[PDB]
């Protein structure tokens, strides 16, 4: 769960 | 950053190595719903929320619905203007000894679909599996992956789980394997292929030109490689909506979809  | 249309147009022409970075916007420009960023929903959740190995340990049938879903809405969805002049590009330089890749975060393989053939997909792809148990990667367009998956993935809210047996979900057919597969797509929180991020060193490396297409240059991914061919000199050009290119440094910027846009540039 973020931004890859 | 220069819009002129006309001097990307006199590099274009000289250009014998170019990287094209391909971000979310033409997947976008093609329909593809990518559950992210705001709106963006499958029942309650976003692609944080199920992309993820902690999600895939704890609940590996609603991430296959959720990827299930994803491969068979591909079945409605066709490239675009900006995939196909992508891929005229390459193949028109390519009879020239010219060179064109295309580094794309996207896993729908639209490039693919449209006729691109070198092709690095960093983030993987629906369309590939890899066994949790052995490893092996391999190519899937059975629709669906598997038969308990037929019918499930619903994206509406409301949707209950389908809550099926690990056992029946997709399993790895090696001789002698049979694992639990997942898919070949990255995950939040998950390394990248050290061997595709080799392939792209190599390409910024030698490009005389590179292009970065729906998406900013100042995140990711194209934050990690336009920087670096920008520092040796070699110009790079934005094709992307925003209207405030939000960086200096890079040569050109060029407002609107893609499929606008780049048909014109590439021809
Ligand atoms: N999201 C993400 C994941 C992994 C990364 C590595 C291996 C390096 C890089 O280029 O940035 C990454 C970003
Ligand atoms: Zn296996």
């Amino acid at each position: 769960s973020l931004g890859k | 950053p220069s819009s002129s249309m006309a001097d990307f147009r006199k590099f274009f022409a000289k250009a014998k190595h170019i990287v094209i970075i391909s971000g979310a916007g033409v997947s976008a420009e093609s329909g593809v719903p990518t559950f992210r960023g705001a709106g963006g929903y499958w029942r309650k959740w976003q692609a944080q929320d199920l992309a993820t190995p902690l999600a895939f340990a704890h609940n590996p049938s609603r991430v296959w619905e959720f990827y299930h879903y994803r491969r068979e809405v591909m079945g409605s969805k066709e490239p675009n203007a900006g995939h196909r002049a992508i891929a005229e590009c390459e193949t028109r330089l390519g009879k020239q000894g010219r060179r064109v890749v295309v580094i794309t975060q996207n896993i729908d393989e639209l490039h693919r679909k449209a006729g691109t053939k070198n092709l690095l997909e960093i983030h993987g792809s629906l369309f590939k599996t890899r066994c949790t148990s052995c490893g092996v990667v391999a190519e899937n367009y059975k629709s669906p992956i598997c038969p308990a998956l037929s019918g499930k993935g619903a994206p509406e809210p409301g949707t209950q789980d389908a809550s099926i047996p690990v056992e029946k979900l997709p399993r790895c057919e090696e001789a002698g394997c049979g694992g639990l597969l997942r898919p070949h797509v990255v995950w939040f929180g998950e390394n990248l292929d050290p061997a595709i991020l080799e392939e792209v060193d190599r390409e910024l490396a030698h490009c005389d030109l590179c292009l970065v297409v729906g998406t900013s240059s100042v995140v990711y991914p194209a934050a990690m490689f336009a920087p670096q061919v920008a520092a040796r000199g070699v110009p790079v050009a934005e094709f992307n909506t925003e209207t405030t290119p939000a960086t200096n440094r890079f040569r050109f910027h060029f407002q609107g979809p893609c499929g606008t846009t780049l048909p014109e540039a590439l021809a």
